[PDB]
């Protein structure tokens, strides 16, 4: 994800290397970023 | 930023139409304060396309029509809407909607273009943009707020610190 | 929330002293009240103690029945009336508010008592 | 393109208006993850070190990328050149922990000892600007003791940003700002 | 362009209105956290409008004239009352500003909800649109709308010492009257509460 | 650990119904001698319930009723009954059954909570516990010893070393 | 005879307990009526234990020493901020009172939840057992526990000018120690609201 | 939640009897065999170190924890510093059995050295409370020899413990115990 | 079991970085902890 080189895995367990996440129960700025308007408001001539 | 230190140009009555000129750079005064050019500084290169934002703030009584162009590098930028009209350019002036929205293209030799400005650069690399007043109705005194942002296809790359 | 120590000073065994603390910053019959000591070169120790409603004290053994804890919710102040002083006393006399059966926490800044024989 | 400029929402004008084409783009330099993960230098104190990102200096571009989110969360590795035994403690623990050898140490190693540390905070993520100038105690990744620390380098893993901030440029004085850029 | 909002019993129209600007995310995120222990709940009479002044906004003032505005402010109503029963707080904000003058004024306003605003640079407010804005321009519109929900490095906040958004409210240009216009225009706020939670009830006073 | 250096509070006959009063930490004074708060000071953090047991000593002819209560921060505990009536709260009484226990629950802001005490928190940053009593048929002079043990979600990570 | 009752996230329990008494009905009317226009709420964080005291119980009182406690009273907590920010109320009531002596101590205690009570005669307390009631017998129980729902000419209440419920507690055999018991007998109560609903938001004081 | 407490029956109530609700936990940190496996510091002796477990100082993080099981089993791991041939020798071999270096030597190679021991005690399990002050001399992983030994360490693996036995922290002497948490 | 971070084969065969378990013919407090009881021992109201 980040900067990372190795095409082989990674020596150390993935529990120790990072600290693992947990869940509960560009996300925001690409979903708006998507949404701009690109289009002409007015009617086109020519 | 504009002259005054306001983020905006006020509408002109006098000979000199033209309203507002600067470099096409991300290093120029103009951008300094935009968060656009507040990443460049961390990246040498860019590509790609970056988009101006024009809101009329005028009263309801005031109309007026404006005019933005694109002068690439090579000869000096147009003083006159006239001399401008030859080179890439868009018109559009006041009414229901008040915000115009323009995207300078990128256009360069070059696949990429520094974000940097070079001391040994005395003119501009990538251009210069102007902004004219073509005429108004008792718009005198009344303010157009500009804005800027990246474009769809606005790409940077190679990050550097630079300090700054 | 701020407290300050007054009374000390200097006596001679057998004496008797009254400190004197003053609190602000909120409502004093809230709180319990308690000194410390600290005898120079010893650690911090422990001295008496009394409950907002004045009803309640505890008293270090070994100023058991030597010393007189006493607080005024009106004067928004606490009274340690120490009575038969012995050299042994001479430290700096810390007042302290707070909640819990030990007052603890907000301190003033502490008197010196020193009781010479 | 004309549209209402009071909506904020955002318009993309593109060059087919009058005639051009978009091109491809490649943003990975651009990437959270990918631009704010390297080392960046701090200057240390000759013993005992907080380990605090917002140590690094603002116009540094590991500094200044991160203080444009509010709240950001990553790991961290450290890259540490001391005399003596560096000794790493997790957050929010003692100060007088630090003199254990049972707390995580690493012995000197000539030129210089690389660690990868965990998000240690109790905080779901952190903050670079807390409204309560000070930051809370509670923000930080532990602190570093060592006989004394020549230099230090922090490293961020896994950058995760969220409600960006004013980035800002240097102010030029002419109409240009001009820098003398490497040339033969 | 006619809107109607409606919190609780409480509601606002507007005639000039150019809709509703969502923050940072359409609705909220988990509200029920392993910190509370499940002892939160939602108070329903809570959501609703409040109103308060904010400035006059008269042609002297220049660019970069700015007023800032902290929430949780002041309240007197049962949100108020909410948080000194209750040590634990979360909600969103449905913020809505208002200047009216008549569509012969001029100049415009850029109103942000800034979330952990501290001491903001000068230059720092050419970039203020990043945050969720809108403009008011006498132009169009009257009415500036914003919703956003709560951010916050905790799930819970305690709003004595932590106050997570600031509305700010900036002049891009100033204002000019052109002898059709109002004087000076007046800028007042509407605002309620969203999603409120609270947990850890206080003792009382008693 | 109470006032007296002994694992128990005895019931009081006047104005005042506070039993016990104490902070809600690992680090506190009444909590010392437990095993829970053995364990805490190798670790940073901990979140989860703390449960409270209680068990009433006195003779078969005596009977009493009590009061516990949970305190959170920003508010001083409350010093009488009917000022803690509006807190999270239980109430039971002696009978048969000797025993009971009362699940003290994690509530805070962060997830975690240090389990060492800053100095320079003045004030504790769980708040209180405060345990009263309601009423007592003859009970004077008779005794209530109190015990302490991890809930069924109390968690405890990061270890550290921290001398003591 | 273990019994635990939760309101909220309050508690209490009882190991010498006789049961529950309900008065006039098990469960609430229709809360939502046409004199509201559907505006009323619901307040969860309301419902929940307050203590309080009555007096003291001793040997000198003769038969017929009577206590009268009106509900609502003066409350501190949530429950009482709420008859500040609505103009029209409705709960339940769930009533526990707790005299602690040992079972060594004689005579008898008779608490009634008594609508609508106004100077009630002296002859009149013979027929006190009509209303909801439990007796304290030191031989048996320490503890009586009642639940009555909400009782007026009106759907909803202004409990400033009008208190529908009132406890009484009366004693029908005097207190004896026979050397073994308790010298005297303090009597509390422990009362949560059951079923608030509120309606008509008050402005504030500012 | 009443019960009769002279049971001893464990009895856990939870939040939900006035309406909480419980949450998840993770209690990885607090394991047996994953919180006593790392280093700690042991004052060594100029030449010939007895391994033991007890010399640990009872206030250290892997000191404590141990002493409050009575029965604990594990593995050794040593880091030494050392001057000269770090000779090892197995439980219960004759002193004079640590001049040969036909036993486990280590040839001095910098920083230090680290090696891994098997548990070598007789005794099905061993103890940290021993009834009959002194502990048996047959408790012990072996001792070791160098011309002179710096630094010792011990590390336990596979760490199992029976028995629990009290655990106790500093008492403060007002009514919270106030350090100074590392803030930036 | 412990902290440990390899995720690829010990080089050493298990006869020799550990000691060899033998056998003979939370065990006793988690399963004495999963007992606790967490009702209620009276009637519940409301």
């Amino acid at each position: 994800s980040g900067n990372t080189g190795s095409i082989i895995n990674n020596y150390y367990m993935q529990q120790y290397q990072n600290s693992m996440d947990t869940q509960l129960g560009n996300d925001w700025f690409s979903k708006l970023a998507s949404s701009a308007f690109s289009g002409l408001f007015g009617a086109l001539l020519a | 930023h504009f002259d005054g230190d306001v983020p905006y140009v006020t509408t002109k009555t006098d000979s000199d139409r033209v309203l507002a000129q600067f470099d096409l750079s991300l290093a120029a005064k103009h951008m300094s304060n935009t968060f656009l050019a507040g990443l460049a500084q961390y990246y040498t290169q860019y590509s790609g396309t970056v988009n101006l934002h024009f809101m009329f703030t005028g009263p309801t009584d005031a109309k007026a029509r404006y005019m933005i162009a694109y002068a690439p590098p090579g000869m000096e930028p147009p003083k006159t809407p006239e001399a401008a009209a030859h080179c890439i350019h868009a018109e559009w002036d006041t009414g229901l909607n008040s915000k115009f929205t323009f995207s300078i293209p990128y256009l360069s030799a070059a696949d990429y273009a520094y974000t940097a400005s070079d001391a040994a650069e005395t003119t501009n690399v990538q251009g210069w943009v102007c902004l004219f007043q073509i005429t108004h109705g008792k718009a005198e005194g009344d303010a157009l707020v500009v804005l800027a942002s990246a474009g769809k296809d606005f790409e940077l790359r190679l990050p550097v610190d630079a300090r700054q | 929330v701020q407290l300050q120590e007054s009374g000390g000073g200097l006596v001679q065994a057998g004496g008797s002293l009254r400190l004197s603390c003053a609190a602000s910053g909120r409502t004093f019959s809230s709180y319990a009240m308690g000194w410390f000591r600290q005898a120079p070169g010893s650690e911090r120790e422990f001295v008496a103690r009394i409950s907002w409603s004045g009803g309640s004290t505890y008293y270090a053994d070994s100023v058991k029945g030597r010393f007189t804890i006493s607080r005024d919710n009106a004067k928004n102040t606490v009274y340690l009336q120490m009575n038969s002083l012995k050299p042994e006393d001479t430290a700096v006399y810390y007042c302290t508010a707070g909640f819990a059966l030990p007052p603890s926490d907000y301190w003033g800044q502490g008197t010196q008592v020193t009781v010479s024989s | 393109t004309t549209s209402t400029g009071e909506s904020a929402d955002p318009v993309t004008a593109t060059v087919e208006n009058y005639g051009g084409e978009t091109q491809v783009q490649r943003r990975h330099h651009t990437d959270v993850s990918f631009i704010l993960d390297r080392f960046v230098k701090v200057t240390p104190k000759d013993s005992i070190n907080v380990l605090d990102l917002m140590q690094t200096p603002s116009h540094t571009l590991v500094g200044a990328l991160l203080r444009t989110a509010t709240y950001y969360f990553a790991d961290l590795e450290v890259a540490v050149k001391h005399k003596g035994d560096l000794t790493w403690v997790p957050n929010g623990a003692p100060v007088a922990a630090l003199d254990n050898t049972t707390n995580p140490t690493a012995y000197h190693k000539a030129p210089l000892t690389r660690l990868a540390l965990p998000y240690t905070a109790p905080h779901r993520v952190l903050a670079t600007v807390y409204n309560g100038r000070p930051l809370p105690t509670s923000f930080n990744y532990g602190a570093i003791k060592a006989t004394r620390v020549t230099e230090l380098l922090y490293r961020m893993k896994r950058a995760e940003t969220y409600c960006p901030r004013p980035l800002l440029a240097v102010h030029p004085s002419a109409a240009r700002h001009k820098q003398k850029i490497v040339a033969p | 362009r006619i809107l109607t909002t409606r919190n609780g019993h409480t509601t606002s129209t507007t005639q000039s209105s150019v809709g509703i600007t969502h923050g940072y995310a359409t609705a909220e995120d988990f509200v029920n956290g392993p910190n509370t222990s499940g002892l939160e709940t939602r108070v329903v009479q809570a959501e609703r409008f409040f109103k308060t002044h904010l400035f006059d906004w008269v042609t002297s003032d220049p660019f970069g004239r700015y007023y800032l505005l902290e929430l949780p402010t002041d309240h007197k109503g049962v949100y108020g009352s909410l948080t000194d029963s209750y040590a634990y707080m979360r909600n969103g904000w449905d913020v809505e500003v208002t200047a009216v003058g008549n569509q012969f004024n001029g100049g415009c306003l850029l109103v942000a909800m800034v979330p952990e605003l501290c001491s903001i640079e000068q230059r720092e407010l050419f970039q203020l649109t990043l945050f969720p804005h809108q403009f008011i321009n006498p132009r169009t519109n009257m009415t500036a709308h914003i919703k956003v929900p709560f951010v916050g490095v905790n799930r819970y906040d305690q709003y004595k010492v932590h106050k997570p958004w600031t509305l700010v409210v900036m002049v891009v240009a100033p204002l000019t009257v052109n002898t059709e216009g109002a004087p000076q225009i007046k800028v007042y706020a509407n605002i309620a509460p969203t999603n409120v939670h609270v947990a850890g009830e206080f003792p009382s006073k008693e």
